[PDB]
């Protein structure tokens, strides 16, 4: 596809697809959980559910409109969807919710029922969803005392002390035209969207959001949440990685694809060309693992997550996995690098060429907000095809060899050994 | 598993001086028993080298 | 052989082969589940290990999926490697090995894991029961394998020879050139398959009304109702399924799920209420059935249903309901009922 | 630790040769009768050593009717040697019954382990 | 307090205390099962260990038993040691300890073993279902404890205070002098219990007809039918239960069990067909229902039923059916049905 | 290995005596404050040795709210000693909280083990 | 369990010379390794008693 950006006072981006049967229109702001403090942690999660509340959604469903929203660390989104010949109504609804009249939504009755609904989501998350809350605690110890540590949903202790005035203060400082991108995906022409905006003289708020004092800093650390009543052990482990607008962005993504993802109960996942699986399958040390490479405006993370029921062989799983990471600096084969090139292109093709216009609106707005434009998928494939074996060794010797780590765990983790027995496995030194 | 846990002879070394679980609060009075093992090695070695010249 | 394809300027292609071999055509209980977990094992020429390794270097993956009407073999790959994946799916349907040690070591343990995780969900147990009491022997057959009826290796091979036939499958492509696909299919083993018979019947199924069942279960409690639907009334019940989950309705906070399953000869409407406390479940289901018996007006939800019906029809071959124009009203008649959980504190049918 | 794939590679060249199969087959028939495992009530495939993964795989996949009969032949043999006797002449294994019941399960376990190693240490065509 | 006893010149005596505290009076599901497994634990004065050791040197044993109407405490002992066993059963009903570690270590594991061995029998699972669909909340309550509804220690103690009352129990003796028994009961803690209320209701229960249920199960297959019976028709169905199991009938080789459960306000007739092959079960049950709908003549089995009814009334307090004189004929009307096992190959109700 | 039944037999004779409970109770209050377990965040019943069956029985029967709090006090105490420090003065155990939470579970495990031995080696009256 | 199985030191003796599983068909050629253990005990004992008189 082909993107098209403009600036008439308002930044308008679009990605037309004539094959789609729908159209999405929305606005993406360049502020998220990393632009908050510990006192108001969760105020962006309440704006999501106030936008999706029942009396607001009822007004939309009478004209054939569906609503969505998403809160992350670096951005926030508010999307409206419609049939292709009804995109003029999508913009009017968005006009009387952000540019005008966001006081009818913050009434007393609408704010108390919404608050009670959010306190029950975050409570069930902390007691039932173990893989995702251990990955949240990883961000909280790795980036402690910096903005990138705060959870995106909020906490139960900070949510209870939020009143209406906290919602209005956060909007005056962040929902600004200088911090906003208007997006359009699916079956919508680029020129029909901009002329519709020019015929209304819209302006959210002018600009100059706050300054954000501290930068993100990685600290080697651990946090353990032991619970012997649960039936598994959930563990995550990472080093410091690459931010966006880094030269090593795609080299870190390719090195995670070398070790990849595993499911013990799927037969075809046991046959992948991954050397680590010859050690794990002898005694069945885990149920699943997945390797990630996450990237933000200021820093990143590189590592893996696992879940297991073999609570007596945890130390052999962590040991064998970290000995394969060492091979990226010493001994990594040309065959392993060509496999990972092909599967990474398939992974990026499914993410960017899905059918949903709502997913494409979130990717487009976040990219334009953070580098001014969007890289094509044909240009990204050429960068991936130009990575050599020497490039992987240079990246790993800087980022992996003899470097500090962050750890988080929950469940039956008595068998997870101390920090320094694990820190020592990051360098071979039988060498 | 690791070779130090599967081999018949290294498994004993691992279970005793590498992976043995210890209380975290023991103090320096718990170090006298390792010294007594060094004392016995000193005496047996020095005495054997003198016994080559003794009558 | 019906070949069909759409083209586009993207990087990724998708190729599917759909077979009328779901659980509604099963000879024994659970035989369509063990054939599905047997696909993409060893063939007479190529092993299963070699197929995974070869396709990883070209950038592709395979999977198979089962529902009550279809078995579907799918491939997702990079655009320019089409002819390799047409010949791989054809060897699966033609020259699969069916060796005894693959049943023991791979297929049966994987079917056992599928059944173990589904028995822990009470909403899935209720849906399986509503299918059995409404339709008794066809659509009401069980989906998965549980070991009640014993299925041998020869039963799996005799089922495959019944459903893998030229007149009983379709081939579809997304971001694929159709003239290229039709040429590679003719010079393939798909064209050498037996020309058998299609299993589809244009007769409408027989259905039953006024039935009831109860099942004890440790966990959360469920109350569910089912209504069979003919071809001419599918649109009236598609609007209802969307209106009840929407913010236009008063009962959306009392309902966990409502949907309409569509087939070529009718469908089934379903509704579910779920909660841990059993006094909440009983008081909510009673309020829903009293409101639907009075009647509703479904005209404000016509435009909202056209959007949602296009969102779920992105890349499927589109059963078309251009009947949303003539939908105004609905009132509830006779229906079926299932209760799962603390069934001593849940209501009976004659008191709803 | 000579592989069975290699043994059959050599053997099938001898058997399908006219001149070679008439000097080495009579020699091999006297070699089996002088060994004397058939007098203890044993077939040859019972004598193969089984403390290795390719033989543990073949024995799991053996049908159970043939597996129960193998365990009785091995127990009967340990007891016959314990007493320093031989079995009666009508309980000896005959040449018709001395068949390779386990060879086919072995050859398919070997062809799969070799295929895996060739793929685990392959270099790419590019 | 109704004391009653028969005397005889034997060595062994038997003493029973019957309480109207069965499962048909349970407040929660399975609370009458945990009170039964709690009897003969520690009291406030004497431990459970000391009771077993003391009575072994005197020659006696205790046990407790549960059914849908009664809980029964029984003692079997040598004749001359009567007053020791009257005071032991009285401390059980009066000053039992109800300590938390006895529930964890003894009572709950024993109730779990009772449930595990009963779930493996398909004829018992079918009988429990026929009680539930015929009677819904009283007699149809479940007998044993399965953990669906949670029962605390205070629920067990509040049930005991409800059913252990002076107006809700009977005392009976076999090979016991009645004047001696009535004297030892008055100078006992039985007379100090609360004078509460009897739980029996002379109202006849409400029943239902034309119901159906099906249950999947790995093993053998069962087909069972149930018929509710009023007080005035108990004798007609007692002759039927004996005639069908006798050699006088043609259907005795097709039937595994037939009986009539008797209560103070009616009863339930039951019949069972059982076999591993599911084609045999279906063909036998179909032949039985076609024969009973035509009709039978039960007059040759009147004298055979008088014998059997006296063999089962040896040392029980004898509900009397002197109505066998006016029994001639029977024909089958409406009934209920349950199927357990391979329920895809077993018949439905509307085709019997 | 003095039994707790015997300790309370002696102690309750001292406490219910007027003249004895005024010379030995002040002495016993200074003995507990000089020991110093309350400054590590410990109650006395945590110090009792537990490698014997009567103490394993009492700990199984302890409620879980009180069992989870005991494990935290013991972990916090091992860590205060590896550092050679004491806790803050507002985290010390106070005299109101220094209660025998485990004594009643111990005395009933002892009375039952003694009852069993008296019955296992009894002689009969006849 | 029996005391020879629960004691730390007798458990080793039980596992090696009492309850050790053996094949039933081994012959008298399997008896030479026990003799070599008696030979070493003979040679060591007789040597200590001569070493008291040697120069
Ligand atoms: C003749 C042949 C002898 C040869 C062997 C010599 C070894 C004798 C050791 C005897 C002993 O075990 O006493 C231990 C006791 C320390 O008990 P603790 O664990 O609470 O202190 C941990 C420390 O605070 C952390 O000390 P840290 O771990 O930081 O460094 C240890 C280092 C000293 O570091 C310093 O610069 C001063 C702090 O080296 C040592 O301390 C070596 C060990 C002596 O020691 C003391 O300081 C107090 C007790 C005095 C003992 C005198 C009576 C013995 C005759
Ligand atoms: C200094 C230490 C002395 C001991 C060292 C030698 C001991 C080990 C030698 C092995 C042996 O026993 O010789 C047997 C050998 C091969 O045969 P095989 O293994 O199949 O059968 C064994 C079966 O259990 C016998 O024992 P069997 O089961 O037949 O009966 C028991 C026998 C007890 O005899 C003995 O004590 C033997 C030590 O009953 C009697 O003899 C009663 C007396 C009238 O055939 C032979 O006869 C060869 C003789 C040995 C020649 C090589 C050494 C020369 C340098
Ligand atoms: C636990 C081990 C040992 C202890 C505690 C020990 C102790 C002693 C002592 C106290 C002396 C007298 C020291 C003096 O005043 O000269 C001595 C002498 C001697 N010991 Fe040891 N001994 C040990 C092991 C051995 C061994 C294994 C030998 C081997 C031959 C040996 C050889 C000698 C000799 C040759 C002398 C005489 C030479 C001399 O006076 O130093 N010792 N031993
Ligand atoms: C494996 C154990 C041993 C072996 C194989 C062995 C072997 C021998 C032999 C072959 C001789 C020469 C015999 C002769 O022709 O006189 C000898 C001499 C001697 N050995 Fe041993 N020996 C052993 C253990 C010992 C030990 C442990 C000691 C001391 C404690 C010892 C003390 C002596 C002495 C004092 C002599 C000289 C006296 C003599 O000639 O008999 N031996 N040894
Ligand atoms: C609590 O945690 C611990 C722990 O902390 C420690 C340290 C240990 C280990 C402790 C020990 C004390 C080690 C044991 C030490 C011994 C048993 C000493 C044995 C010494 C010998 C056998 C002496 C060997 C000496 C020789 C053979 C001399 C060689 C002389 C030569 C070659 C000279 C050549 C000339 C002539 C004439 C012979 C534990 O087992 C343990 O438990 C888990
Ligand atoms: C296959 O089944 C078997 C099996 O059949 C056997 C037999 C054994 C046991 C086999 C052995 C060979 C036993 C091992 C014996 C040794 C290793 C010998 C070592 C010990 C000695 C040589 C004794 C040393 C003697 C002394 C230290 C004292 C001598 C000096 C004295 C008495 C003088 C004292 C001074 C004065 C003044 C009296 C197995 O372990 C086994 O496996 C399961
Ligand atoms: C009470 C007496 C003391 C008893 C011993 C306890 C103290 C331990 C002794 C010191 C440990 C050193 C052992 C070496 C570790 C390697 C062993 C090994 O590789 O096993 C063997 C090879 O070892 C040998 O060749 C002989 C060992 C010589 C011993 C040197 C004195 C490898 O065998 P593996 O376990 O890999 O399996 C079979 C695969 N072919």
């Amino acid at each position: 596809a082909e993107v098209t950006q403009l600036s008439n006072g308002i930044v308008v981006a679009t990605e037309h697809n004539p094959s789609a049967h729908t159209a999405s229109v929305g606005v993406v702001f360049g502020s998220g959980a990393a632009n908050e403090n510990p006192y108001n942690n969760g105020v962006s999660n309440l704006w999501k559910n106030i936008f999706l509340s029942k009396e607001n959604s009822a007004v939309a469903a009478k004209e054939g409109l569906a609503l969505s929203s998403n809160i992350s660390r670096d951005f926030q989104s508010y999307i409206v969807s419609s049939l292709p010949g009804s995109t003029d109504k999508s913009l009017d609804f968005l006009n009387q919710s952000f540019i005008q009249q966001k006081a009818n939504l913050l009434s007393s009755s609408n704010f108390e029922a919404t608050k009670k609904s959010v306190l029950k989501q975050v409570q069930d998350f902390e007691e039932n969803d173990h893989p995702n809350r251990v990955l949240e605690h990883l961000h909280s110890t790795a980036f402690q005392n910096t903005p990138l540590s705060l959870p995106t949903r909020g906490t139960l202790e900070s949510l209870e002390n939020l009143v209406v005035a906290d919602l209005e203060s956060f909007a005056n400082n962040h929902f600004l035209n200088s911090n906003a991108v208007v997006v359009g995906t699916g079956n919508i022409k680029h020129e029909d969207l901009v002329n519709s905006i020019e015929s209304k003289n819209l302006s959210l708020q002018t600009g100059t959001k706050p300054v954000l004092k501290k930068k993100a800093a990685f600290l080697g650390s651990e946090v353990r949440l032991r619970d012997d009543t649960l039936p598994k052990a959930w563990i995550s482990l990472a080093v410091e990685g690459e931010p966006v607008n880094s030269p090593n962005y795609f080299v870190a993504k390719l090195a995670a694809q070398i070790f990849g993802s595993y499911n013990a109960f799927e037969p075809a996942s046991r046959l992948q060309g991954i050397k680590l699986l010859d050690n794990i399958q002898e005694y069945q040390l885990c149920d699943n693992f997945n390797h990630f490479s996450l990237s933000y405006k200021d820093s990143g993370l590189w590592g893996f997550s696992t879940a297991t029921r073999n609570v007596t062989m945890i130390d052999d799983l962590i040991h064998f996995t970290l000995k394969q990471w060492n091979r990226l600096t010493i001994s990594v084969t040309d065959t392993e690098v060509e496999r990972a090139k092909s599967l990474l292109k398939l992974q990026l093709g499914q993410l960017y060429e899905s059918g949903n216009p709502v997913n494409d609106a979130n990717l487009l707005g976040a990219e334009v907000l953070i580098k001014g434009s969007k890289l094509s998928l044909g240009e990204a494939f050429k960068k991936i095809d130009a990575i050599t074996v020497k490039d992987v060794k240079a990246w790993a010797g800087k980022r992996l060899w003899d470097q500090d780590i962050a750890i988080a765990g929950t469940g039956q983790i008595e068998g997870l050994l101390d920090y320094m027995r694990i820190r020592s496995d990051m360098s071979m030194m039988r060498w | 598993m690791a070779f130090r846990k599967s081999n018949v002879y290294l498994s004993l070394v691992n279970s005793y001086i590498i992976d043995s679980p210890q209380p975290s609060s023991i103090n320096y009075w718990w170090n006298m028993g390792s010294l007594l093992g060094l004392c016995l090695v000193i005496q047996i070695v020095t005495g054997i080298f003198m016994a080559m010249h003794y009558s | 052989l019906t070949v069909s394809a759409r083209d586009a300027p993207t990087k990724i292609s998708t190729l599917a082969v759909k077979v009328h071999g779901g659980s509604r055509y099963a000879t024994k209980d659970g035989v369509a589940h063990l054939l599905n977990r047997f696909n993409f094992q060893n063939t007479n020429t190529r092993s299963a290990l070699k197929l995974v390794r070869e396709s990883e270097l070209l950038g592709g993956t395979f999977k198979s999926t089962l529902d009550r009407e279809y078995i579907t073999l799918k491939a997702t790959f990079l655009k320019d490697d089409l002819p390799y994946y047409v010949n791989a799916l054809a060897d699966v349907l033609y020259k699969t090995a069916f060796k005894p040690h693959e049943l023991t070591e791979s297929v049966l343990p994987a079917a056992r894991y599928d059944y173990a995780v589904a028995e822990q969900c009470p909403v899935k147990s209720a849906e399986d029961q509503l299918y059995a009491i409404t339709f008794r022997k066809g659509l009401g057959n069980p989906l998965l394998y549980d070991g009640v009826e014993r299925v041998s290796l020869q039963d799996i091979k005799d089922f495959a020879d019944k459903v893998y036939t030229k007149e009983n499958l379709e081939v579809s492509g997304e971001n694929v050139v159709e003239a290229d696909l039709k040429r590679f299919v003719d010079e393939s083993l798909l064209s050498t398959l037996p020309a058998g018979k299609s299993l589809v019947s244009k007769s409408e199924p027989k259905f039953f009304l006024g039935e009831e069942n109860r099942v004890r279960f440790i966990g959360d409690s469920v109350a569910a109702i089912g209504i069979p639907v003919n071809k001419a009334s599918l649109a009236q019940y598609e609007v209802l399924a969307n209106y009840l989950t929407s913010a236009l309705s008063e009962l959306s906070g009392l309902i966990s799920s409502a949907k309409l399953d569509k087939f070529t000869d009718g469908g089934l409407f379903t509704l579910f209420v779920r909660d841990q406390d059993s006094a909440v479940v009983s008081s909510n289901i009673k309020k829903i059935v009293a409101d639907l018996k009075k009647g509703k007006d479904l005209s404000p939800a016509i435009n909202y249903t056209k959007l949602k019906n296009a969102v779920q029809n992105e890349s499927v071959s589109s059963p078309i309901e251009l009947n949303f124009d003539a939908v105004k009203d609905f009132k509830l008649g006779k229906f079926n009922y299932v209760a799962v959980g603390d069934v001593s504190n849940l209501p009976y049918l004659d008191e709803l | 630790p000579q592989s069975f794939t290699s043994i059959a590679r050599i053997g099938d060249y001898i058997l399908k040769s006219p001149v070679l199969s008439k000097l080495c087959v009579p020699v091999a028939n006297q070699f089996i009768n002088l060994a004397g495992y058939k007098k203890l009530g044993l077939k040859f495939d019972d004598l193969i050593a089984e403390e290795n993964p390719i033989m543990q795989t073949a024995l799991r996949r053996l049908p159970e009717d043939e597996s129960y009969a193998r365990a009785y032949r091995i127990i009967r043999a340990h007891q016959t040697e314990l007493t320093h006797h031989l079995l009666p002449r009508n309980e000896w294994i005959k040449a018709q019954e001395d068949v390779p019941y386990l060879l086919p399960y072995i050859l398919e376990a070997e062809a799969a382990a070799k295929e895996k190693d060739e793929l685990d240490n392959i270099e790419v065509s590019k």
